[PDB]
């Protein structure tokens, strides 16, 4: 049924005009089902014919809907789709489960075919032109237009749901004890109403949208509890993880690995523990999407123990408003962190995991800080405030990494939790010169063309070396000769060079870097007692 | 209550803004929401459709001295977007000079005045929704926005007007209007000063608009000199260092040599050996001293140029920004110290220091700074509003600190004792 809204005005891209396609050929079934399916909503006022003073036109198909040996109509909104203006937002972004707080029912409304239920505006409707040939191509072909906003067209869902949300001002005004959330065209009501009363609410709320033409669904089907939402199986008590069926197999293609490794990953969030490092490397030199691969058994053992992770179901809480939101975070590796935030111990609301790929140069303290502040933006999307922090971190350490990091950086209200393995300062500079400690004048050099260098250092106590490099680079050269000084110094040292990447490390002090050159040089910064790192300009007189 | 209206339009070519906004806390979506019905009511702004498709970011802040929330739009889009334009407001170069400087709140002017119905839309903004469960409510703009560039465009034949009276009463003032503010500067002791500022209130006050320690004092904002170390022996490890900042300095000072205390460092010696100067290091070096006590000639200001701030922790609750227009010209530079209570924050630190150096920029040159932060995106975008309490909102780009550049500045002069 049509309805009596104010319509939204609705143009054309700029300066582009309505669609110009063909109709194609088609059978005299799909033609003989057209013409009735058509001459339908032509009676209800949905559709209305129009004559040769509209030149446009987009192609309506005809395809019999599956578990319906009936025919069914189809039409062909792109090109349309691509000259209609832009809306501002239909979908934000999607609400998280854990953000909701529990009902005591909910219940769900079809506002199904609701998108030919509002009317479309006047002067757009032109565009929507669309015709039904006729057998032999005779003359005319059966022409209409929609009068209604039409299933497919880009501007339906945001006006389809601006319109509901007039429409529904009223009645919320007066119930703001129940809960309404649209999505597509399922209206989600729910509350805390003694049962017979929600009941009575929504045949309420039934009739209201129903003044506005809007039909609701037969008895013979209407949904209930729980319910699918994207994911998840929401209850008005408690959601809970929908299955997640790892196909057992006997030959694997790469794709299917690809599919594999996705939905694995999908699933870490909620069930750490999950890996995918042997199943990974089944992908290395793939030739074909559809190449065979052998398991290697490090493969099976590990498809295997992840069957069993998604095994145990995983049953989450909604969110409750009168309770403080806590974060908890543990590194499970090397630049990989797990969460989880919860109100109620073990009770959690939800989980999450972060692998962060070393990049140019890092350190775990920065690095949970980051954490940190993912976790903080996420829970601001999700329940508008932010998490009191439980971090394996001692407040120790915190305030001297710190208050002398270069950049600034913070870490909201928290508090330390001794859960091991905590992150700690793997090194520390020394602020000024060791004494009694060797001093180390590092140099290296390379030609920048031929990739030939050499790296090498002399002490204030007589020591020397020098190595030649062949297929290096100066950079290199220059770490290198650090890396030396490094390996012959002892436990504690001083070190003067003259390189720019010097300057970096001893700004940074970094615990992880993408070059395993730079890493060799941290795992020896690590295994001293005390390392005094200078620089000097180069080519001065200094050495 | 409207009049007739002046037609705004976008520069050539543009289209509006269609900004993102971003996820707020549930008490500032109520506020905002509250602060907005309201307006909706004294039909400042009204509820749009979907068939506008812009956008632009809103807020709400509260300043120090204030425990009502303010609703703060971000118009930066809109306004490089506006098309620049009789009353057009200059600067003058007065309270550069001046004893001292008040800035005055006169933001809620704008409100009375009517905006030309088509440029409306342009104005669309959205208060978001908790957890995206409901969509957000979208409101545009019937009056003068706070905060646009267009807003004190507009309203200057009215405020020209309404000011006259205290100017040529008190020609020994000086007042300058920079968006939502009008800076209030005076010689005349705090007395006068803080008792002329109540009056001009009264004269605001008067014609409509409520108009609200906490005093400026210009030029008392000199440069300082980078002074030297002094040491009764120095060590081989001292001469690195002090040698690696001279041969750094000298981009900005070409007078500045390194030669004679490089020599006394070639030798591999042990970084704790002392080294005593040879009489043409010790020369050298006081040589360094001169050049170094005065800033570079040649620097003068470019009104069509951009102005940029440069910012670096120094740590310990430190800070040090430069202004310039070209790199190692710099037209001002500083020290901050962190604000009292500030003590476990830097982003709240690094925030207040900007809204004071863009403060200055206002009071010298009357325009604001595109900023150079020592800070990475995610962490400013996630928390600068909290403690954000200004009605404009700088240009900033995040950077990484060269080391070098940090050394130098730490080496600014400090007050004997201080100010007492
Ligand atoms: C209150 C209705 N509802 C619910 C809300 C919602 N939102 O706010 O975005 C999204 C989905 C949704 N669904 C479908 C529910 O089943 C539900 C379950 C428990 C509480 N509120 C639920």
């Amino acid at each position: 049924p049509i309805s009596p809204i104010e319509t939204v005005p609705v143009k054309l891209k700029p300066g582009m005009d309505g669609p110009k396609v063909k109709q194609w050929p088609l059978t005299e079934e799909k033609i003989k089902a057209l013409v009735e399916i058509c001459t339908e909503m032509e009676k209800e006022g949905k559709i209305s014919k129009i004559g040769p003073e509209n030149p446009y036109n987009t192609p309506v198909f005809a395809i019999k809907k599956k578990d319906s040996t009936k025919w069914r109509k189809l039409v062909d909104f792109r090109e349309l789709n691509k000259r209609t203006q832009d809306f501002w937002e239909v979908q934000l972004g999607i609400p998280h489960p854990a953000g909701l707080k529990k009902k005591k029912s909910v219940t769900v409304l079809d506002v199904g075919d609701a998108y030919f239920s509002v009317p479309l505006d006047e002067d757009f409707r032109k565009y929507t032109a669309f015709t039904i040939p006729s057998i032999n191509n005779e003359t005319p072909g059966i022409r209409y237009q929609y009068n209604v906003l039409p299933q497919g067209w880009k501007g339906s869902p945001a006006i389809f749901q601006s319109s509901m949300t007039k429409i529904l001002e009223p009645f919320r005004k007066q119930n703001p004890d129940i809960v309404i959330y649209q999505y597509m065209d399922d209206l989600y009501v729910g509350s805390d109403l003694e049962i017979g009363q929600h009941r009575t609410k929504i045949e309420e709320l039934r009739q209201h949208l129903l003044r506005w033409g809007l039909t609701t669904p037969d008895k013979k089907h209407q949904k209930e509890p729980p319910f699918l939402w994207m994911g998840y199986e929401l209850h008005p008590d408690k959601w809970t993880v929908q299955p997640i069926v790892l196909p057992e197999k006997d030959s694997w293609t790469v794709n299917d690995i690809q599919k594999l490794v996705g939905k694995l990953n999908w699933a870490s969030q909620i069930y750490p523990g999950i890996k995918v490092r042997q199943l990974c490397k089944l992908l290395r030199g793939t030739k074909a999407l559809t190449e065979v691969i052998p398991l290697t058994e490090e493969a099976e053992l590990e498809l295997a123990e992840n069957r069993e992770i998604l095994k145990e179901p995983v049953h989450g809480v909604y969110y409750d408003p009168s309770k403080d939101l806590i974060a908890e975070i543990q590194k499970q590796g090397q630049g990989q962190w797990t969460y989880q935030i919860y109100q109620e111990p073990f009770k959690n609301l939800k989980t999450g995991k972060y692998a962060r790929m070393r990049g140019a140069h890092t350190n775990d303290v920065k690095q949970l800080t980051e954490a940190v502040q993912k976790i903080t933006t996420e829970s601001i999307v999700i329940w508008g405030k932010t998490p009191k922090f439980k971090l394996p971190i001692q407040k120790e350490t915190w305030e001297t990494w710190w208050t002398e990091y270069w950049q600034a950086t913070w870490i909201p209200e928290w508090e330390f939790v001794n859960t091991p393995p905590l992150v700690k300062l793997w090194y520390q500079l020394e602020k000024e010169p060791i004494v009694g400690a060797e001093t180390f004048y590092v140099d290296g050099a390379a030609n920048r063309e031929t990739k030939l260098g050499k790296a090498g250092y002399v002490t204030n106590r007589g020591r020397q070396k020098v190595v030649t490099l062949t297929d290096t680079t100066n950079q290199k050269t220059e770490l290198q000769a650090i890396y030396l000084a490094l390996q012959d110094s002892g436990l504690e040292v001083n070190i003067v060079t003259d390189s720019q990447y010097a300057l970096g490390i001893i700004q940074a002090q970094p615990d992880q870097s993408e070059s395993e050159l730079v890493n060799q040089i941290i795992e020896q910064l690590i295994k001293k007692e005390k390392v005094y790192l200078a620089w000097v300009p180069a080519h001065k007189g200094i050495g | 209550s409207p009049i007739e209206t002046v037609p705004v339009k976008l520069k050539p070519g543009m289209d509006g803004p269609k900004v993102k906004q971003w996820p707020l806390t549930e008490e500032k979506i109520k506020a905002l929401v509250e602060i907005c019905t309201e307006m909706e009511k004294e039909g400042k702004i009204s509820k749009i459709g979907p068939e506008n498709p812009y956008n632009t970011p809103v807020f709400a802040i509260k300043k120090k001295d204030s425990t009502k929330w303010r609703k703060l739009v971000d118009f930066r889009e809109l306004n490089k977007r506006t098309q620049d334009f009789q009353l057009g407001i200059p600067h003058p170069a007065g309270l550069k000079k001046k004893k001292s400087v008040t800035v005055l709140d006169v933001g809620d002017a704008y409100f009375s005045v009517p905006l030309d119905e088509d440029f409306r839309k342009y104005t669309a903004f959205t208060i978001p929704s908790i957890n995206n469960e409901t969509p957000g409510i979208r409101y545009q703009y019937n009056v003068l926005p706070q905060g646009w560039k267009g807003s004190p465009a507009i309203f200057q034949s009215s405020m020209t007007k309404i000011l006259e009276p205290f100017r040529k009463q008190n020609p020994d003032i000086v007042i300058y209007q920079y968006m939502d503010d009008l800076y209030v500067g005076s010689d005349l002791e705090i007395g006068q000063h803080r008792t002329k500022i109540e009056e001009l209130r009264q004269h605001l006050l008067r014609w409509g608009l409520t108009t609200p320690g906490y005093e400026l004092h210009p030029d008392k904002w000199t440069v300082q000199p980078i002074v030297l170390p002094e040491k009764d022996s120095w060590t081989v490890n001292d001469i690195q260092k002090l040698v690696g900042k001279l041969n750094w300095a000298s981009q900005i000072y070409p007078g500045i040599k390194v030669r004679q205390l490089c020599k006394l460092l070639r030798g591999t010696k042990a970084l704790t050996e002392v080294i005593p100067l040879t009489e043409e290091a010790e020369l050298e070096l006081a040589e360094n001293r001169e050049i170094l006590k005065e800033p570079v000639h040649g620097v003068y200001y470019d009104p069509s140029k951009d102005l940029i701030a440069e910012i670096q922790k120094q740590g310990q609750g430190q800070w040090t920004y430069q202004i310039y227009q070209e790199p190692f010209k710099n037209l001002k530079t500083g020290k901050y110290a962190r604000m009292r209570g500030a003590h476990t924050n830097d982003v709240k630190q690094l925030t207040e220091a900007v809204q004071k150096i863009t403060t200055e920029s206002i009071v010298i040159w009357g325009k604001t700074p595109k900023f150079k932060l020592p800070i990475q995106k995610e962490t400013w975008e996630t928390w600068w509003t909290e403690y954000w309490q200004a009605t404009w909102i700088p240009e900033w780009e995040f950077v990484n600190t060269p080391p070098l550049v940090k050394l130098w500045y730490q080496l600014e002069k400090e007050p004997i004792v201080g100010a007492e």
